[PDB]
This record gives structure tokens, C-alpha cells and sequence, in this order.
């Protein structure tokens, strides 16, 4: 079984707290003035437990006839969900009475025409059905289901929670993980808790010792993906430091071989570069406004080579101003 | 379990003296209900302005008893079939309904502009069979995609974004009519967070009055979600550029906002900034809508934003 | 029976500039079977398409000329309308895919497909490949994968830049060098003497492929323009003769280097509405513009510079808007602040 | 009735207005407002002060600034906006960019060369221009649909190079020789499939000194009685 | 039989021809010696054998003859989006595993499952990303994926988590060269002195790029039947590169400085027809990696580049573009 599934918070216990948005809830419930919900944030905060949980407690014993549980985004495709909420929404059994919740999960995967006949459908059964939107991120909503949707954000889990429940998982997996490693870990997850159960996992499973050898921050970056630090300090140490053939040859070195795309190499750059402390204002004025032109210029796509001797023209021209 | 009814459909107009925004057009509109004679209407605007609205209301006061049955509401990029809408549409019209002599079916039809070259001139063919019986009414966002023969029949309305004053007067009397405790500077706030948008201000009364009972500034920004005003303030009116950086970074990027959020955030508080001089507040709102594009884009990075705010203090400082 | 149209060559054995890629297209022509997808690329004017034509003739024979045209109709999602001129043969299809805007991937999915299913193989000419959406050009390169036993691309463009390298790298490429002066004037002293024009001394060929800037259509109807003004008889001092969209540029160009104000702003917005409303595109505007404001002598070059830097910028936003009028002011507002 | 017409022309004298533009102005007319009166008829603000932003004389200018900069100012910021505009009503639907292009379309250029009216609030030329253009470009289209075949070109192409020699062969010849040269006209029009609605659409696209309205209209009137008796009386390729 | 494109002709039969990729193939051999076979990521410089060792252990899998029933090739880039991936993905696993015969049971390990191979992974968005991963969760029993991208940074981390992921270093400069000198020799292709380093100069050390431009010059020198060799100028003009005359022609305008001959100079380079983003491209490795400028100069002509090329990415005139670009090299 996935460990996203295990070490699952399937209780309100198990939150880690913003209960507001559930007592939130609760009272619209008592005031008869629930209006259709739009839960969001990073990926497993609990928002799927929170809802079944709201559920659960609304209705009692009748869980299943009065709620459905369906992903927006699924193989099916989006003829089958509306029928399955139609047919929901339009049949009544003897005790009709109140409403009845749909929950729809990882709506931020649907299209935008998906999504504008979802926001149709529960415009017209908005009389006796309720619905609840789950999404990671609320921005790539169109407007328009935006609007209908009261929004309730969910904050990133803190990174002392995040340690403790990295702590109980690797004692749950008997898993010895090197502090540099735990680290890598929770910044490449940035709070996301699938991110870094999913990670633990396939680490687990790289590994040719399954239980004595130790992760080290090598296999965290090597499974997720992602710009080791020390080659881009390396980057950046060879284009601050040496003369332009120097600098020229190391970074497509090193972004070639390791893979590392030019807009990654950009971004960990910027991310290494803001603990400096430079002397000269100017100089951050100029390297974050050439690194932006760069980065964008780069999503229209355009020349590699001549983007990369731009990303190091901007950065030694900068420093210029010490 | 009880029954459920939000604010903001409990108290949508039904009325046309109910509508606060608009007064030219809700004044066309009462003057059509007085003179009891609908003609054929094409509705236009920006999206989310509530312009079907406007017709509902017309609908309800030119048919005093008729309402219930005399009105048609349907969506033309319903993928249902445009050709069945344009069946149903059919059906309702030659189903004939005691009125008297002048007044008509009333038939509401969304996002028109959508429609193809061939559905809109089929349209005006079923408009110009039914023209006794049932006129027509089209919503859309850009009045030219509808053809030309449409707009040359059809009276055009022009629906515009409403003022803070009328989101005010509003929210007032929702305020008065489910006696709801509020300063000031909460009011303030949801009009500053829902720029222009009546539902997403009633939808934020209604969450505060929930979660909190008072409505004040803390708590409309605590139930709102968006970055709070005085944190991208603070980003913006930094004197030292690291220190915005760091605002940002601290406050914002790391407590999850997206881009979008916080450049529109940025631009709502700039434009607001009255101790700044407006030229630097157009180059610093000129700034953001820059980054607004890239990040609409695709690209929507944090190194965005901070070359944003760079240019930003480098605009502020001269 | 314009001197352009009439003398324009039939065959490869009838081509007279360029002898090397003569050569190539007739080896080309030796082997039909095994025939390449091609792209030619080149300036305006030199002679692609009549040596597309001249190859389609190598191939299959004369009745490549017999051509017919058709409308063909299409429905896109939503159900949408739409109607291509197909220009065809009972050997090849002439299609211009960037008439139809962005709509321009399915046409070309669509009618590929249709040819591939009717079919040794059948040429199909893309004009304009240059200007096709990279969504078109994706297509393109799938019909290529898929239909490579039927169907044989020749496309044209003007420049191969915007081409994807997918399709560069499945595609000959063929380049087009505009032809000399020399041969301009070889070609065109050879239409004077078919069409008996009196010349007083072959230097008026030379001036003619001067002006023409290596634009051979534009050289062949700045001939025949010539010698009807002087009724058949070109002398030494025959004055060249220039359309009429470029004298009134160029008379824009005198008005701005002349006086430099917000009236004299006005009026040259007036001039620009004159230009565009009549199928003047903006870039050709803007070239134009930019090119007769560079050949100045009373200019330094500091005020050269802040023109083509001007122009660069402004060329790139006519590129991503909608007014062109907008650009082309910004641009004349801009190069009359620079060269006060 | 007639105050939806004057709608645009009251909100481009408003925001050219000098006296908003100032520090009292400023307090007293803020950037919300003008914001909010380009939010009024949102479609013809931006084409109102493009059109209206050169006839000002601005009180604005900074010290050592000319006119003519302020106007360049503008009218680049006018070139951003119509940009940030293609890309809202594009495809996108990228409505939440609805402000970005009031700042960049109306507010900032008339912030650049505010000041009295010297003259006329105009209305916007560019829907005309824009028709007449859409109705050259179908008409040139057709022309060299009919046209394709005899000529190896695309319709730019046409349009910048054929046209003016076909103006030589097929205008020149009535000015003088009159009616003896109706056969060699009416035979160039058959090599090329032109009917007489293509001559009539032809000669409309010149500019310049090559304007045809005059001339055409100082032709004789026999000369085109028999020009279109003659093309009447015989059959034309198709 | 018919023509055969070179690239796929000459691709390795079997793990052990793979030439340069030690480590990859050692760990790809060490994992087909295990029964169970996960998801692949093979990333790395681009023509460096990854397809081609992914393809060769296919074939040692399932055998010649059963390799083509049990895989799936897709183009990420090539499809029109992830609905046409996803689907033709979801009919593929759907139809029925072919039935092996018995010398292919008892000659090849044949492993039940089919394994589906996705070419330019790294080119995916998000959204099309996640959208595979979540195919993939949905058929893990019976398909195995292979990721085939150059930046394994640009696939999200949760579809690169369930991907074992092998590195291919890029092709030494002496192995490539004597790949093509291979391939030259087996086709009979008469080359001149430095026209295969050429040809790997153009290519930029990708051996597929190579090999398509080596069957291009054989295939012209073929139409050209004066029997002589393949010069660098014949594949210079195949590849669409500006000569390295006119480009020294053209640094030397931009040195001399003069406005007036820049711009005459550049009216007759456009009459040409070469392409301006390959004398953009040329211009920067020409001034870049030269060791005649000094620090300042590369700083200033490394953004007066980028500029030119984001400017001419938008599909805007060449001339103008490039009369700037010369104009302003001149000024620094
Ligand atoms: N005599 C002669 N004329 C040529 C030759 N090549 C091109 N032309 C002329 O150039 C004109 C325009 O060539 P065109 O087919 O439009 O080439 P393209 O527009 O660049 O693709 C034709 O009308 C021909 O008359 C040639 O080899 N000999
Ligand atoms: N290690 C290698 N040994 C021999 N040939 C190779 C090697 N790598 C690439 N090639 C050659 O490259 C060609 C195809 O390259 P391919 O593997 O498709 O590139 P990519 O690595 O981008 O998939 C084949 O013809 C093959 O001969």
C-alpha cells in the first residue's frame, strides 16, 4: 500500500489545526447558510479528511445515500461525472429532506470547458444539492467557478509538524535519514506531506541495503529531481570568479551533464544568491530584473546557448557594482 | 437538517428598483417595463457583472402574473446541443400563453458571442419567425463577435463595472436587513477585496458575519484570502530593497499565496497609495501589470516578483 | 499577358539565374520515386515558385499547368465554417494554410489526410510555410510521418526561421539566393527584345536591377511600367518608376526628417490610415519606413542608431498586436523626438 | 438617447484634463477615479484617447520637456496597451487584466500630455479605417481569387507590385487612345479572368499621385459607354 | 528493400553495442537480471543512445519478433496535448497482451507486461504530467514506462519519484567521430578531411543530428554525380550555417564601425537568403568564446544577443533585427 494512504490523518486530531474553517462550517450548517465550498492549498493538508469528517458529523448514520465522493479529474471523462452527478442530484427517496453534498476532488486538473459546465451544473441543482471543491491551487480555477465557491484556504503545515511527522514515519519504517537529507527533503516538499511520504518511499526502494544503509541528501535530490546546491554553487562560484571561457564552459558543463534545465539553474541560483550580502543595491536590482527577462524570454523558448552567456552576462555585470 | 439559503441568492434582486449599479440602463430598462412593449435586447459587458440579472428583473416586472412560465433561461455554450436549445427555444415560442396584447415571452440567452456565424443567423431566423410571440435577449462579453444583422435588430445595452459607492449602498442594506455588527474599516476592507464584484462581497460578508459576528478589518482579512494590505503595503513602501524581499519571501511567497494573488494584491494597494505621487504610483502600477502578464503567461515564478519590486524601489527612489 | 506572367519560365531547361540550383532541381527530377519533402527559402521575387513549378513540370509533364481552382469547406469544433481556395491539378495541390489564421492546423489535418486517402503520390505545395502556427507546423510534421508513402510537401518561405526544427530536419533543405544585377539584366534585355522595346543603351537595364534590389517580379513590371510611360522606347533618361505606396512613404520620410512636431505627427497619421486602408500590410510600412528614413544624407549617425533601435522595438510590438496604426505612430513619434 | 454617443467624448475631455493631473487635482480626482471612468465604456476609451491625445497642449510637462516627448511617452504606453488588449480578447480571456489595460491605454498617455483642448474632442477614426480595410482586403481577395492562375504571386504580393502595371494596361490606354483601346483593355482583363467589377475594384487601390477618382471621372462618357457595351457583347472566359 | 533512415538503421541491436554509456547499461543489465522491471527515466544530452538502449532492451525482453506487440512509441511534443497521449495509452493497454509463442517463451524471458516508451518527456507541462502519472498509477499492473527527456529537472517530482533514473554521460568527441566514420565506411560516403568534425561541430555532438545530416550530404553527393567528396560547404549549406567567411565579413564591418557601410553590407547579406537566427547563433560563438574581448565587451554583448534573439523569436523581420543587432556590436 501507498504510504500516502498510511499515516493518513483520518481525524480531526491528526490536523494539524486551522480549525476555524471547520467551526466555520459547522456554523453555517446550524444557521442554515452553507453556502457552496471551495477548500485549497498544498497537497495533504487534510482537506479530503475534513470534508468527510464535516460530512460525517452533518448527517449521521445515512453517510452514503445523502453524499457522493467523486475526483474531477478522472479517466472516465467529464460525460460521466456530469451523468453521475445528475442522476445524484435528481432522484429523491422518501426522506427528502435537507440537502445533499457532492465532494469533488483535484478539480484544478479539469479544463477550462469542464470546468465552466461544472460551474453550470451547480448553478441549476443549487436548490437541493451543495457542493464542495477541493483544488490545490485556486488560481488555476477559471473565474467564473471561483466566484460561485466561498474560499477557504488551507496554510502550509509548519515546519516543526512537518519534522515530527517525518520523525514518526521513519520510525514506523525503521528508516535512518542523515540531517542534511531530512533537510533537503522538507525544503524540496515545501510542506507538502504526499511530496515527502512519496519521496521516503521510492528512497526506501532505491536503496541496495533496504534497512541499514542511510538516505543521504545525494539520493533525496537524485529521486526528486532536482539542482543539487553544490553544483550550482559551483555555477555560480565559476561565473563570479572566473574569466567568461571559463564560466562559459563550466555552466554548460555542468547543466548538461546533470540535466539541470536552464530555468531550474535560474531559480537556484536566485534561491543561493539572496544570502549574499552585496555591498551595492544595484547590483540585486540589476541581477532580478535581467534574471526575470531571462526566465521569461526562456518560456517563449528562443536560442539555449544565447540565453545561457546572458544568464552569466547578467550575473557578472551586476556584480560589477560590488 | 435544515434547508440552506445563502445571502447572496437570498438576496439577489427581483425588482429592477432593486439593482444599484447602472442607472441609465436600469432607467432604460424600467422605462421598457412602464411602456409595456419588450423589444428584441442584446446585453454586453465585462464577465461576472451579473447582466442576466438585469433581464430577470425585467422579466418579473413586465409579466405580473405570467413570470413563472413566461420566462426561458438558457446557456448557448451548453454543450447540450445547440441545435436543442434552438429546439427548445422553438417549443417555448409556439407555445402561446394568455398576456395581455403587449406584452411577449421573454427568452434569456448566455454567452451569445460564443455562438458560430451559422447559430447566430439561424437565431435571427427563429427571432424573425416568432417575432410576435417572443423576443430575444443575448448576453455577451464583446458586443462585436455577435453578427451584424443581430446588432442592427436588437437594441444594445452596455452593463459597466459598479462603483465602490454602489457596492456600499448594497452591502448596507444587507447589513441593515440581517442586523449585522460592522466598523467601518470593514466595510472598507470587502470593498477593497471585491473590486466591484457584488457576489464575491456578499459571499465575504456573509463568511465574516459566520466566522467572527463582527465585521472588522482583522477579521474580513482573516476570512479573506488574499494577502492582507498592510504586508504588501510594507513590501511596497520598503526604502531598502532587501527588506522588501525579505517582506516578501517571509510574508508572502512562504505562507503560500500564489502569484496571482499577490501581484493583484500589489495592484490594488498601489493604486490606493495617496501619500505617493500619482506619476510614481502609474509607474509602479504600469511595473505590476507587467509582471501580471508574464505571470499569466506562465511563468508565475517568485524571481518574477522580486524583479518587480526591484523595479519598484527603483522607481521609489529615483 | 503582363511581361512578368508571360516570359515566366515553364521549365527547368527555361530558367536563366541561379544555373547551380538548375542543376540540383534537375537531378532532383531524375529520380521521382524516391522524391524528398522540400523547403525553399529565399528573398521575395526570386523565383521560388516558378521553380516549384518548373520541378511539379520535370515530374509529371506539362499538365501541371492545367490548373483549376476549388473551394474547399470544413468543420471545425463547435461547428464552424470555413472555406480554402485550393488551387489543383490532376498531379498537385497548391494550398495557403495561413489564410485560415490559427485555424490553419485542421484545414491542413483534414485535407492531407483526404488526398493520402484518394491516392504513386501526389505533391501538395504550402505557401507561406513561414507563417504557419507551430500547432500547423506539428501537424505538418505527423501528415510527413504518417503519409510519407502519398504525399510529398513543398513548402515555401521566405525565411526558414520560424520553421520548427522537426520539420527541418525531415525536409530538404534548399536555399534561394536572389539574382545579380547581371542576371537581371540578362533577363530583362532578353524581354526587351522579345517584346521589340528600343533601348538607347543597356545602363537603364542596369539602374532598373539597381532598384529593384534584387526583386526579380519587381524588375520585370518596373520594365514593362517604363517602357509603357515612354511609349516602347527607353532612353538614358527615362526616370525609374516606383508604386505608389513607396512614394508616399518615402514622401512621409521628407515630412518627418523636415519638420518635427505634433502636427506634423497628425498629418503623418493621417498618411498611415491612407496607407493601411488599402491593403498596405504594417511591416511592409514599417520596412519601408525604417529603410527610406536610413538613406537620409543630412542624418549622423547617432540619429541612424535611435531610428533602427526605434525600429527593431516597434517591429517586435506590431508582431504581438492588434492596431498596427497604434505601432507605427509610437515608432514616427519616437524617430521625431531622436532627431531633434 | 443621444447621451450614450457623448458618453465617450465626455470621458476623453475628462481624462485629458489638466487639472486632475495635479497634486490638488490628484487628491481631489483620484487614480481610482479615472480608472473607474475608463471602466466606463471600457470599449471606446482606449480608441477615444488615442485618437484625441495629440490635439491637447499640456500643462503637465515636466521642466525641459518638449510636447513632442510627452507625446512619445504616450504614444508608446498606447502601443503597450493595445498589446496587453490583443492578448486580453484573444482567446485567453484574460479578464483579470481589465485595469493593466486601462492604466496603460487611457490614463497614463493622457497623464503624459493633459492640458486644455486645442480644438475638437474627434471621435475615433480607426473604426472607419478599419471597415474601409476589411472591405479592401475582401475585395483584393477576390481579385486575386479570379487572378491566381495567370499570376505567380501571393495577394500581398498583388497588391504591392501587379496592380500598379495593371493600372499601365488597363487605365493608361483610355486616357489616349479613348475608345480604340476598349479591345486591348478588355483582352489584357480576359488573360487574367477580370470581370468589370474587378476593373471598377482595381482602380480603387491606388494612393498618392496614383489616384485614379479624377481621371477615371475625366474620361469620356462615350469611352465607357462603349467600353461596357463592347465587354457586354462578347463571351469571357470563366 | 526500401530506403532506411540511417538514425534508425544504425541504432545498437543489443545492450552490449551500446558504446559509451557504461554506467546506464550496467545498471539497465542488473535490473533486467531482476523479474520485476519499474518505471524508466532516461535522461541525459540529447543522441546519446538513450531511445536506442531502451529499444535494446525491449528487444532482448520480449525477442525480435514479440517486441513490436508489446510497445508503445510516443511522442509527448508531437501529440496535439494529453488527451490524444492519454487516450491512445488507455487503448493500448486496454487491448489484449499478444500471445507469445513458444520459442519466444523459451528464448526470452518475456515478461507479461508491455512497456510503453515516451519520447521528449521533459517537454510536457505540468498538468500533462500529472495527468500521466495518474494513467500510469491507473495501469502499473501491465505497462511500464520509459521517460526519455534531456532535463530530468523539468519532470515534477511526483512522476520522477516512481521512476528509476539512469544517466547517460554525453558522447566524447573520439567516439562520436568514429561512429560517423562507421557509418561512412558502410555506406561507401567519400568524405574530405574535417567534414564528419563538421558535421559534429553543426550538430553540436548530438549523433542523431549527425547521422541526419551525413545521410543528407550522401544523398546530395549522390545528385551531384561527379563522384567527388562531401566538402564542408556542401553540409554547411544542408544544415542552413552561414559561411565562415561571411561571418568574418561581417565582424569586420561591426570593427570598422561605419554606420552607412553596416547597413549596405547588411542589405546585401539579406539578399542571400541565409537565415538570420544562424548568424545570430554564429555571432555568439564567435565573440563569446573569443579570447581578443575583454571582460566588459562579453557582458555587454551577451545581453545585446539575448535581446536580438528574444526579438527575432517573435517572428518580426530579419532585416531590421539584425541591422540592429550589427549596429549596436559596433557602438560597445
Ligand atoms: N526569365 C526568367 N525569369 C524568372 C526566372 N526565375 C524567376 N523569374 C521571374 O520572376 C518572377 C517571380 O518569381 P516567383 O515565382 O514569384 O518567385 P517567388 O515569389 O520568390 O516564390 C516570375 O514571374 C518570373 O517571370 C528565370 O530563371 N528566368
Ligand atoms: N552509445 C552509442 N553507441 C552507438 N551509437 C549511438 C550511441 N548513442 C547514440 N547512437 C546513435 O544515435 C542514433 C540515434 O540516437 P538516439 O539514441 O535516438 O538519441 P537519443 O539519445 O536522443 O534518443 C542511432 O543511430 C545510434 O547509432
Amino acid at each position: 500500500l501507498p504510504w500516502v494512504e498510511k499515516y493518513r490523518p483520518e481525524t480531526l486530531d491528526e490536523v494539524y489545526g486551522q480549525n476555524e474553517v471547520i467551526t466555520t462550517v459547522r456554523k453555517f450548517v446550524d444557521e442554515g447558510k452553507l453556502p457552496h465550498l471551495l477548500f485549497y492549498g498544498p497537497p495533504g493538508t487534510g482537506k479530503t479528511s475534513t470534508i468527510v469528517a464535516l460530512a460525517r458529523e452533518i448527517y449521521g448514520k445515512n453517510y452514503s445515500n445523502m453524499v457522493l465522493e467523486l475526483n474531477a479529474s478522472d479517466d472516465r471523462g467529464i460525460d460521466v461525472v456530469r451523468n453521475q452527478i445528475k442522476d445524484f442530484a435528481s432522484t429523491r427517496q422518501i426522506f427528502s429532506k435537507g440537502f445533499k453534498l457532492i465532494i469533488l476532488d483535484e478539480a484544478d486538473a479539469m479544463t477550462n470547458a469542464a470546468q465552466n459546465a461544472l460551474r453550470r451544473v451547480i448553478e441549476r441543482y443549487t436548490k437541493n444539492t451543495r457542493f464542495c471543491v477541493l483544488a490545490n491551487y485556486a488560481h488555476k480555477l477559471t473565474p467564473a467557478l471561483l466566484s460561485r465557491c466561498t474560499r477557504f484556504r488551507f496554510q502550509p503545515l509548519p515546519q516543526e509538524a512537518i519534522e515530527r511527522r517525518i520523525a514518526n514515519v521513519l520510525v514506523h519504517e525503521k528508516l535512518k535519514l542523515s540531517p542534511n537529507a531530512e533537510k533537503a527533503l522538507i525544503e524540496l516538499s515545501n510542506g507538502d506531506m504526499r511530496r515527502v511520504l512519496n519521496v521516503l518511499q521510492s528512497c526506501k526502494a532505491t536503496l541496495d541495503n533496504p534497512d541499514e544503509d542511510e538516505i543521504s541528501d545525494d539520493v533525496i535530490y537524485e529521486c526528486c529531481g532536482a539542482p543539487r546546491p553544490s553544483d550550482l554553487k559551483a555555477v555560480l562560484k565559476s561565473i563570479l570568479e572566473d574569466d567568461w571561457g571559463t564560466a562559459h564552459y563550466t555552466l554548460n558543463k555542468v547543466r548538461s551533464a546533470k540535466g539541470l534545465a536552464l530555468i531550474d539553474l535560474i531559480e537556484g541560483i536566485v534561491k543561493i544568491l539572496e544570502d549574499y550580502e552585496l555591498q551595492n543595491e544595484e547590483t540585486r536590482v540589476h541581477l532580478l530584473t535581467k534574471l526575470a527577462d531571462i526566465e521569461y524570454s526562456i518560456s517563449k523558448g528562443g536560442n539555449d546557448q544565447i540565453q545561457g552567456s546572458a544568464v552569466i552576462g547578467a550575473i557578472k555585470a551586476s556584480f560589477e557594482n560590488e | 437538517l435544515s434547508l440552506q439559503l445563502p445571502w447572496v441568492e437570498k438576496y439577489r434582486p427581483q425588482v429592477l428598483s432593486d439593482i444599484v449599479g447602472n442607472k441609465e440602463t436600469i432607467d432604460r430598462l424600467q422605462q421598457i417595463a412602464k411602456d409595456g412593449n419588450m423589444p428584441h435586447m442584446i446585453i454586453s459587458g465585462m464577465p461576472g457583472i451579473g447582466k442576466t440579472t438585469s433581464v430577470h428583473c425585467l422579466a418579473h416586472e413586465l409579466l405580473g402574473r405570467s413570470y413563472a412560465d413566461g420566462v426561458l433561461e438558457l446557456n448557448a455554450s451548453d454543450d447540450r446541443g445547440i441545435d436543442v436549445v434552438r429546439n427548445q427555444i422553438k417549443h417555448f415560442a409556439q407555445k402561446k400563453l394568455h398576456l395581455p396584447p403587449g406584452k411577449h415571452k421573454i427568452v434569456i440567452l448566455d454567452e451569445a458571442d460564443s455562438m458560430t456565424a451559422g447559430a447566430q443567423q439561424a437565431l435571427r431566423r427563429t427571432m424573425e419567425l416568432y417575432s410576435n410571440s417572443t423576443r430575444f435577449a443575448f448576453a455577451c462579453n464583446q458586443s462585436n463577435k455577435i453578427i451584424e444583422p443581430l446588432q442592427s435588430r436588437c437594441a444594445i445595452l452596455r452593463y459597466s463595472k459598479l462603483s465602490d459607492e454602489d457596492v456600499l449602498k448594497r452591502l448596507l442594506q444587507i447589513i441593515k436587513l440581517e442586523d449585522v455588527k460592522y466598523t467601518n474599516d470593514g466595510l472598507e476592507a470587502i470593498i477593497f477585496t471585491a473590486e466591484g464584484d457584488m457576489r464575491q462581497a456578499i459571499n465575504n460578508l456573509q463568511s465574516t458575519v459566520a466566522g467572527h459576528g463582527l465585521v472588522n478589518a482583522d477579521n474580513v482579512f482573516k476570512i479573506v484570502d488574499s494577502p492582507h494590505p498592510l504586508i504588501v503595503k510594507k513590501m511596497l513602501l520598503a526604502s531598502n530593497l532587501e527588506d522588501s524581499i525579505q517582506i516578501l519571501r517571509t510574508d508572502l511567497w512562504k505562507k503560500g499565496y500564489s502569484s496571482i494573488d499577490i501581484v493583484t494584491t500589489s495592484f490594488r494597494v498601489t493604486k490606493n497609495l495617496a501619500q505617493v505621487k500619482e506619476s510614481v504610483r502609474l509607474e509602479m502600477i504600469k511595473e505590476i501589470g507587467l509582471t501580471h502578464m508574464r505571470i499569466l503567461e506562465g511563468v508565475g515564478t517568485y524571481l518574477q516578483l522580486a524583479s518587480m519590486l526591484a523595479k519598484i524601489h527603483k522607481l521609489n527612489n529615483k | 499577358s503582363l511581361w512578368v506572367d508571360k516570359y515566366r519560365p515553364k521549365s527547368l531547361n527555361a530558367l536563366s539565374h541561379n544555373e547551380e540550383l538548375t542543376n540540383f532541381l534537375k537531378s532532383l527530377s531524375d529520380q521521382p520515386r524516391d522524391l524528398p519533402h522540400l523547403l525553399l527559402y529565399g528573398p521575395n521575387g526570386t523565383g521560388k515558385k516558378t521553380r516549384c513549378m518548373a520541378l511539379l513540370e520535370s515530374i509529371f509533364g506539362p499538365g501541371v499547368y492545367r490548373l483549376k481552382i476549388d473551394v474547399r469547406q470544413f468543420v471545425t469544433a463547435s461547428n464552424r465554417k470555413l472555406e480554402l481556395n485550393v488551387v489543383s491539378s490532376p498531379y498537385h495541390l497548391e494550398i495557403t494554410p495561413s489564410d485560415m489564421g490559427n485555424n490553419d492546423r485542421i484545414v491542413i489535418q483534414e485535407l492531407l489526410k483526404e488526398v493520402a486517402q484518394m491516392e504513386r503520390y501526389k505533391c501538395v505545395i504550402i505557401n507561406e510555410a513561414n507563417s504557419l502556427t507551430k500547432d500547423a507546423q506539428a501537424a505538418l510534421r505527423r501528415t510527413m510521418e504518417k503519409y510519407s508513402k502519398n504525399i510529398r510537401l513543398i513548402m515555401v518561405c521566405d525565411s526558414m526561421s520560424p520553421i520548427i526544427a522537426p520539420i527541418k530536419s525531415r525536409c530538404l533543405l534548399i536555399r534561394c539566393p536572389a539574382p545579380s544585377d547581371s542576371e537581371i539584366s540578362t533577363i530583362l534585355s532578353d524581354v526587351v527584345t522579345n517584346e521589340r522595346i528600343q533601348l538607347e543603351t543597356k545602363d537603364i537595364l542596369k539602374r532598373i536591377a539597381q532598384a529593384s534590389n534584387g526583386n526579380l517580379r519587381v524588375s520585370l513590371l518596373m520594365l514593362e511600367s517604363m517602357a509603357l510611360n515612354n511609349e516602347l522606347a527607353l532612353k538614358s533618361s527615362s526616370p525609374i518608376i516606383k508604386p505608389d505606396w513607396i512614394i508616399v512613404i518615402h514622401k512621409l520620410t521628407r515630412k518627418i526628417v523636415k519638420e518635427r512636431s505634433v502636427n506634423s505627427l497628425i498629418e503623418c497619421r493621417a498618411v498611415l490610415y491612407d496607407l493601411l486602408a488599402h491593403c498596405i500590410p504594417a511591416n511592409i510600412i514599417l520596412k519601408e519606413l525604417t529603410f527610406s528614413l536610413l538613406d537620409v544624407e543630412t542624418l549622423n549617425t547617432t540619429n541612424k542608431s535611435s531610428i533602427i533601435e526605434y525600429s527593431s522595438v516597434f517591429d517586435e510590438r506590431l508582431s504581438l498586436g492588434n492596431k498596427a496604426i497604434f505601432h507605427l505612430e509610437g515608432f514616427i513619434a519616437k524617430v521625431m523626438c531622436c532627431l531633434d | 438617447e443621444k447621451n450614450i454617443a457623448l458618453k465617450p467624448f465626455d470621458i476623453a475631455h475628462k481624462m485629458l484634463d489638466g487639472q486632475i493631473y495635479s497634486d490638488i487635482g490628484s487628491r481631489n480626482f483620484t487614480l481610482n477615479d479615472k480608472i473607474a471612468l475608463y471602466f466606463d465604456d471600457f470599449d471606446f476609451t482606449p480608441l477615444m484617447i488615442q485618437e484625441n491625445y495629440l490635439s491637447t497642449r499640456p500643462s503637465v510637462l515636466k521642466p525641459g520637456q518638449s510636447h513632442l516627448e510627452a507625446v512619445a511617452e504616450a504614444a508608446n504606453c498606447i502601443s503597450l496597451g493595445d498589446i496587453v488588449e490583443k492578448k486580453i480578447r484573444s482567446s485567453e480571456q484574460l479578464w483579470s487584466l481589465l485595469p493593466l489595460h486601462a492604466v496603460l491605454s487611457s490614463v497614463y498617455p493622457a497623464s503624459k500630455v493633459a492640458g486644455h483642448m486645442a480644438g475638437r474632442i474627434n471621435f475615433t477614426a480607426w473604426l472607419g479605417q478599419n471597415s474601409k480595410s476589411a472591405k479592401y482586403y475582401r475585395l483584393l481577395q477576390e481579385i486575386h481569387y479570379h487572378t491566381r492562375l495567370g499570376t505567380s504571386t501571393d495577394k500581398i504580393g498583388l497588391r504591392l507590385d501587379y496592380l500598379p502595371t495593371f493600372r499601365k494596361r488597363l487605365l493608361d490606354p483610355f486616357l489616349k487612345q479613348g475608345a480604340d483601346a476598349i479591345s486591348s483593355v478588355i483582352e489584357v482583363m480576359d488573360d487574367y479572368y477580370l470581370t468589370k467589377e474587378d476593373w471598377d475594384s482595381i482602380m480603387e487601390f491606388f494612393v498618392g499621385p496614383d489616384v485614379t477618382t479624377a481621371i477615371i471621372k475625366k474620361i469620356p462618357a462615350t469611352v465607357k459607354s462603349g467600353f461596357t457595351r463592347k465587354y457586354n457583347s462578347m463571351t469571357h472566359p470563366v | 528493400l526500401a530506403q532506411q533512415p540511417w538514425v534508425e538503421k544504425y541504432r545498437p541491436k543489443n545492450l552490449d553495442e551500446v558504446t559509451a554509456q557504461d554506467h546506464a547499461v550496467t545498471v539497465l543489465k542488473k535490473t533486467l537480471k531482476s523479474a520485476n522491471l519499474p518505471h524508466m527515466l532516461f535522461y541525459g544530452p540529447p543522441g546519446t543512445g538513450k531511445t536506442s538502449t531502451i529499444l535494446a532492451l525491449t528487444k532482448e525482453l520480449y525477442g525480435p519478433d514479440l517486441m513490436k506487440s508489446r510497445i508503445l512509441e510516443l511522442n509527448a511534443s508531437d501529440e496535439r496535448g494529453i488527451s490524444i497521449v492519454r487516450e491512445k495509452v488507455k487503448n493500448f493497454a486496454r487491448l489484449t497482451v499478444s500471445k507469445p509463442s513458444k520459442h519466444d517463451l523459451e528464448n526470452y524471458p518475456c515478461p507479461p507486461y508491455k512497456i510503453i516508451i515516451l519520447d521528449e518527456a521533459d517537454s510536457m507541462t505540468a498538468d500533462a504530467q500529472s495527468a500521466l502519472r495518474r494513467t500510469m498509477e491507473t495501469y502499473s499492473g501491465v505497462t511500464r514506462f520509459c521517460l526519455i527527456c534531456n532535463y530530468v529537472t523539468r519532470i515534477i517530482d511526483p512522476l520522477a519519484s516512481r521512476c528509476s533514473k539512469f544517466r547517460f554521460k554525453a558522447l566524447d568527441a573520439s567516439n562520436a567521430i568514429d561512429r560517423l566514420r562507421f557509418i561512412s565506411e558502410q555506406e561507401n560516403v567519400k568524405c574530405d578531411d574535417g567534414v564528419l568534425e563538421r558535421i559534429l561541430d553543426i550538430s553540436a555532438g548530438d549523433l542523431r543530428r549527425g547521422i541526419t545530416l551525413l545521410q543528407s550530404a550522401s544523398k546530395g553527393a549522390q545528385y551531384l554525380g561527379d563522384g567527388k567528396n562531401i566538402t564542408s560547404t556542401q553540409v554547411e549549406e544542408l544544415a542552413g550555417v552561414v559561411p565562415h567567411d561571411i561571418l568574418i565579413e561581417i565582424v569586420e564591418k561591426v570593427k570598422s564601425g561605419d554606420f552607412d557601410e553596416i547597413k549596405k553590407y547588411v542589405n546585401t547579406f539579406m539578399k542571400s537568403g541565409w537565415s538570420a537566427a544562424s548568424v545570430v547563433n554564429q555571432l555568439h560563438e564567435y565573440y563569446i568564446t573569443n579570447d581578443n574581448f575583454d571582460t566588459n565587451f562579453k557582458n555587454q554583448i551577451s545581453w545585446l544577443l539575448f535581446t536580438t534573439d528574444s526579438r527575432l523569436n517573435n517572428g518580426t523581420n530579419e532585416h531590421i533585427q539584425l541591422l540592429n543587432l550589427l549596429v549596436k556590436i559596433s557602438q560597445l
